[PDB]
């Protein structure tokens, strides 16, 4: 199964539209380790420490 | 010239030794680099 993933940033960044199809029933992102590791704090995008 | 006066005038005093796409703005780009 195909999901569309945005990716996180550590800055205020524009938006646009993102047209999806598929999502799951509950979570799944366990695998997520961390985003933007090297930064400070994650601004936009799921935020994982 | 101011120059040439000063200097015939200093010379009379003289003595001597005796002897892609932006949704900000809309501009349309070609690179995702261009576009950062
Ligand atoms: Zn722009």
């Amino acid at each position: 199964v195909p999901f569309m993933v945005p990716i996180s940033s550590d800055h205020d960044i524009s938006s646009a539209p993102a047209v999806q199809y598929i999502i799951s029933t509950e979570y799944n992102d366990r695998s997520l380790f961390c985003t933007n590791s090297s930064s400070p704090q994650t601004i936009a995008g799921p935020d994982k420490h | 010239p101011m120059s040439t006066r000063i200097a015939e005038a200093t010379s009379a005093i003289v003595s001597k030794h005796p002897a892609y796409q932006c949704h900000v703005c809309s501009a349309v780009l070609f690179s995702p680099l261009d576009l950062d």
